[PDB]
């Protein structure tokens, strides 16, 4: 029982870790696609003008 | 004149303890493998 316990502590501390994982890598996912979607919006700006 | 021992039986809740609450945190071990196992796939 004991070691059992021991064993369900290690998984969650390694399942908090790999959380703590995914939540950095998804917070830089949207401020690279925050920059990207605005470099976009520049360009669609330069599209227009050169429509005219 | 005489004297006399004594012995002694343990009580029938106990019964298999040693697996009343083993059971149930293998069970509970097994559900926290999968959560890491899957929280494993979403890092990814």
């Amino acid at each position: 029982i004991k070691f059992t316990k021991q064993s369900s502590v290690a998984s969650t501390r390694n399942t908090l870790k790999m959380a703590q994982d995914a939540e950095r890598a998804g917070m830089n996912t949207l401020g690279m696609l925050g920059h990207q979607s605005e470099q976009l919006n520049n360009v669609e700006g330069n599209l227009d003008l050169m429509k005219v | 004149g005489q004297q006399i021992f004594s012995q002694a039986l343990l009580n029938a809740n106990r019964r298999g303890e040693a697996k009343t609450a083993l059971a149930e945190v293998q069970a509970r071990h097994q559900e926290l493998l999968k959560l890491e196992k899957s929280m494993a796939e979403l890092t990814q």
